[PDB]
RNA sequence: UCUGGUGCCAGCAGCCGCGGUAAUUCCAGCUCCAAUAGCGUAUAUUAAAGUUGUUGCGGUUAAAACGUUCGUAGUUGAACU
RNA sequence: AGAUACCGCCCUAGUUCUAACCAUAAACGAUGCCAGCUAGCAAUUGGGUGUAGCUACUUUUAUGGCUCUCUCAGUCGCUUCCGGGAAACCAAAGCUUUUUGGGCUCCGGGGGAAGUAUGGUUGCAAAGCUGAAACUUAAAGGAAUUGACGGAAGGGCACCA
């Protein structure tokens, strides 16, 4: 059954993104997972998304531009501090140029740019680049 | 270095006899097929060198009772970012070695270089993390730091110095102790490399000239009419 | 390797099926893994039959046909050659053809 | 607008059977289909054709050089009307075979180097379809409501079965052709009429004689 | 018993088409004797291989011809071929009879809400 | 891949779709550059410049390179009436 | 693809392979190449090993989904403040 | 040649039913289970809902049969991916990106020796569930290709038939 809200809503991203669909459905929308797609809005990656507000648990009809190539979930959700934060943005993103691993730190989701100069430690949420 | 100069027998050929258009870039901006094997050495060729990797026999069961064709494996590559396989066998292995050439001379085709964290001086390796298959090899290319000198086997340590990158490391799954298919399976990561959609790309672009309609009734003539 | 998606034949939500008996060779082969010939024949050949509708006291006396079916071994139908070796992407024909003359096997 | 839907020239779509379809509705072609009826017909959209037939006279215009546009259809019901789009066009005609590869060869002499295929029915050839996605070739098609899509733009709607409906917009498909740079002082009434662009005959049906006479003796 | 002129007799069977569809008629003992200037026959006796064809190939011809020749006249009779029957256009020029519901569609498509008429 | 000076020196710059912006690569050989001109507003007087689109292998090669051209004739103002 | 010797012999070779009176692989002469006050061999151990797999494998056919389903320990668990 | 065989005859334990035991099969889809996504095309099993679509006749209606049109859970079938794989091939065997990540469980680590020896456990027995090493070995194996061109079918040829 879904012991991922968060994988059952990126990976259904990134299967129809790869076919080049210009909206996805998903179901049904943890404010985990608002907050997670809001990362990826204000770094283009994600057109500006609609939540269908149905009284049961939610939906969300997401529109894309076609930019992303990868855009997954870690789990189980490894507590990550600050220090061995970069031994997870080595070995997964493809350059240090860009793309981002999306924290849930102490404050808030975030990613791994804003996190490292306001300091802040948490889990891994998740990548996307 | 003609020494007799040869007819074009396609249309950008003409086009690049006719001195319509310096950019050999232009033909990788729209994706149409250099068909004969002329037009590099035009465009290229000042000493470009070329090295053979691999000639071992090939045999074929007969009635009486096994004859060889020698296949042959060529490298062409440009220093500032373009490279070639060639893919030809043969009854004997010198027509296999110069018959691949114009195999390795139309399967060329640019290599993105780029930078990883800092953007300083002559873009050195590769923009991200590439990987290409062909019959179970795969072969990771990681953007490798500044003098880093390169780090993969033999087989794409001539290939790539012939590829315009400064260093690599690379990750080589598979059986790589095929040494031609061990070459082809890196050509798809670096074909890849203008494949990738990087954020600095993202801007619209000026969309492109179109050769054909930019260049149309100039070819409404009927003569193979060079410069 | 699997060489045909159906094995045999129609083993699919049964786990295990009932078999039969072949006609030639007598085995014990599956209901669905047998080469089955629902056949239909003339009793009197169609060629002797004028001697026969001379006899006939009655209308001309239309003849009643001979209804059986062959069920038959893999081995013994490739032997009597009702199914023969075909080509693999031949192989993969099941519907046709009918399409090939008038009445059959009778003949 | 006098692109608009022109009355003078859509009564020729109701009898030409232009409004038909087959009972396959082909999953990448339902914006086309305006309802299915009894019988399981469907009664395509030809006012979406509208559009889009002014798209194919845009489409073939603003190339300069209009020799290598090529008009294609190798089953013969259409192979009429191919022919006579030369006499209007500088587009070269191709039909019957092709000889594979008839773009992706050069040492033989029969290759071609055009720049936007029009095939009358792509389901009949597209064995040079499949050849025009190596020379970065579009290929636009009249279309029935089956038909396979892959590497094709932009699709027709019509009929593509009967041979009054490809002999009907071939013409059109030629009309507007040269009402874009052509220039027949603003579509002005054809000398050529409405089906000089048509397949001639069931051949060989009942055929009389030439320059359309009736039979007066006995 | 070849049932066929067999090997390689289309050198001159396929130039008489059009380079030479006259010079010669039907008599196999006429072109019998044109074949000699036509082309130099290094040795002789293959000349009526290649000469007596035509008594098959103009027979083949003049009633019926078969696939991939050229005569100047088979389709050179287009000339005498453009039948312009009139009126053929939409003849009940609306028209009426049509798939007896397509007259919704043209009214939310059409202005020309002309009469109708429909058969089930 | 800029440097100090901000500068494009990679190679070039490889098109991207219209309807996907997905990049063309250098071996699309299944790569439509399509060039479609309006007219003057009733009929005629065909300007210069056309409308362009272009349209990578991958589209075509699932077959929506009809409808990809449709909609975006819709907001261009190619073409209305739908 | 050196010169004499021997002739499935003597022997060599980590593996592949050599040798059966022309041996590029033996034994020697004449040379040559690697590292160099060094270097060879044996055992162990790490890397090689994406062949132990947390990062990171495989299980239709190459080794590998329990015959079947229940089921406790265990491991995992929808959204909501 | 042999024939403890194939082929043929009567047959015994068995097949049969009951009450127990046994617990293995190529027990196979050689493919664990719950969950989300990703495509066409055609059939059918079951249920639902609009077709004065037809239609059996109490009178048409109520029903029944089918018709096309939907709709659930699918299962079959076939076609190819923006799929994947060494291939054979598979709408899963794909989404195992650019060593990836929904969760859970079982199993393998070259070939043999060997599912042996041994201990323990179950069993009336047969046997079942567990289960090594010594020594040996440079290959065993998978999917495909060309020849070989044989109780392999097909289509043809010859007085060295």
């Amino acid at each position: 059954v879904r012991m991922n809200v968060l994988a059952d809503a990126l990976k259904c991203i990134n299967n129809a993104e790869k076919r080049g669909k210009r909206q996805v459905l998903l179901r049904p929308c943890s404010k985990v997972i608002i907050k997670f797609l809001t990362v990826m809005m204000k770094h283009g990656y994600i057109g500006e998304f609609e939540i269908v507000d149905d009284h049961r648990s939610g939906k969300i009809v997401v529109n894309l531009t076609g930019r992303l190539n990868k855009c997954g979930v870690i789990s189980p959700r490894f507590d990550v501090p600050i220090n061995d934060i970069e031994k997870w943005t080595n070995n997964l993103l493809p350059s240090r140029q860009f793309g981002y691993v999306v924290l849930t730190t102490s404050g808030g989701i975030m990613d791994h740019e804003e996190a490292r100069r306001k300091h802040l430690g948490g889990k891994i949420l998740g990548f996307f680049f | 270095e003609d020494s007799k100069e040869w007819v074009p027998v396609t249309k950008l050929g003409r086009l690049v006899r006719e001195g319509k258009i310096k950019s050999l870039e232009e033909i990788y901006l729209y994706s149409l097929p250099i068909k004969e094997f002329e037009i590099i050495d035009f465009f290229l060729g000042s000493s470009l060198k070329d090295e053979v990797l691999k000639i071992m026999p090939v045999q074929k069961q007969t009635r009486a009772g096994q004859r060889t064709r020698f296949k042959a494996f060529v490298a062409i590559g440009d220093n500032n970012g373009h490279i070639g396989l060639g893919v030809k066998c043969s009854k004997e292995v010198a027509t296999a070695i110069r018959g691949a050439i114009i195999l390795a001379k139309l399967s060329v085709v640019p290599v993105r270089r780029g930078y990883w964290g800092n953007k300083i001086g002559k873009p050195h390796t590769v923009p991200c993390k590439v990987t290409g298959k062909c019959g179970s090899v795969s072969v990771r290319l990681i953007p490798a730091p500044r003098g880093t000198g390169i780090v993969s086997a033999p087989v794409p340590k001539k290939l790539l110095t012939m590829a315009g990158i400064e260093d690599c490391y690379t990750s080589a799954r598979g059986s790589t102790g095929t040494l031609g298919n061990f070459a082809k399976a890196t050509y798809a990561a670096i074909a890849k490399t203008y494949a990738y959609l990087t954020p600095d790309l993202w801007k619209e672009m000026p969309l492109g000239s179109t050769p054909y309609q930019a260049y149309s009734d100039f070819l409404s003539k009927p003569t193979p009419r060079l410069h | 390797t699997k060489k045909r998606r159906n094995g045999g034949r129609n083993k699919h939500n049964r786990g295990h099926v009932k078999p039969v008996r072949c006609t030639n060779c007598a085995r014990c082969v599956p209901k669905d893994k047998a080469i089955k010939k629902f056949v239909i024949r003339n009793i009197v050949e169609a060629a002797a039959v004028r001697d026969i509708t001379e006899a006939s006291i009655w209308d001309s006396y239309v003849l009643p046909k001979l209804y059986a079916k062959l069920h038959y071994c893999v081995s013994c139908a490739i032997h009597s050659k009702v199914v023969r070796n075909r080509s693999r992407e031949a192989r993969r024909i099941r519907t046709p053809p009918l399409r090939s003359f008038p009445k059959d096997m009778a003949r | 607008d006098i692109l608009s839907l022109k009355e003078d020239d859509i009564t020729k779509m109701l009898v030409a059977t232009t409004h038909l379809g087959s009972e396959n509705v082909n999953f990448q072609m339902e914006q086309y289909v305006y309802k299915r009826r009894a019988d399981g017909v469907n009664i395509l959209n030809l006012g979406k054709t509208w559009e889009k037939l002014q798209l194919a006279a845009r489409a073939i215009v603003a190339i300069d050089n209009p020799s290598d546009i090529f008009v294609i259809s190798s089953r013969p019901i259409g192979q009429r009307a191919v022919l006579k789009f030369a006499k209007y066009t500088d587009t070269t005609p191709i039909a019957g075979r092709f000889t594979p590869g008839a773009f992706t060869n050069q040492i033989q002499p029969a290759f071609r180097e055009p720049r936007l295929l029009v095939v009358t029915d792509p389901n009949t050839d597209h064995q040079p379809i499949m050849e025009a996605s190596y020379v970065n070739i579009p290929v636009i098609a009249f279309t029935n409501t089956d038909s396979p899509l892959r590497y094709i733009d932009i699709a027709i709607p019509c009929n593509n079965k009967s041979a009054h409906s490809i002999g009907l917009m071939w013409w059109l498909l030629a009309r507007e052709v040269l009402r874009l740079r052509g220039t027949i002082s603003r579509s002005v009434e054809w000398p050529v009429v409405v089906d000089l662009f048509f397949y001639r005959d069931p051949e060989e049906a009942e055929k009389e004689e030439a320059a359309a006479k009736e039979l007066l003796p006995p | 018993m070849g049932r066929v002129r067999t090997k390689t007799v289309k050198k001159a069977a396929k130039v008489i088409i059009e380079k030479y569809y006259t010079r010669l008629t039907l008599d196999f003992h006429t072109n019998k004797r044109i074949c000699e200037e036509v082309a130099i026959i290094p040795t002789k006796p293959l000349r009526n291989k290649i000469a007596g064809y035509v008594t098959h190939l103009m027979g083949r011809l003049r009633h019926s011809q078969v696939r991939g020749i050229s005569i100047k006249l088979q389709e050179e009779e287009r000339e005498r071929r453009d039948n312009y029957v009139p009126a053929v256009s939409a003849l009940e020029q609306d028209i009426i009879e049509v798939d007896a519901d397509t007259k919704e569609m043209l009214k939310l498509l059409d202005f020309h809400n002309i009469r109708g008429l429909q058969l089930t | 891949m800029q440097n100090d000076a901000g500068e494009f020196v990679d190679l070039y710059v490889p098109r991207k779709c219209s309807a996907s912006n997905r990049i063309i690569g250098a071996k699309d050989h299944a790569s439509i550059q399509m060039n479609v001109v309006d007219v003057d507003p009733e009929t005629g007087r065909q300007t210069d410049g056309s409308k362009t689109y272009a349209i990578c292998g991958a589209i075509r090669r699932m077959g929506e390179s009809d409808d990809s051209i449709l909609r975006l004739a819709k907001a261009d103002g190619i073409v209305s009436k739908n």
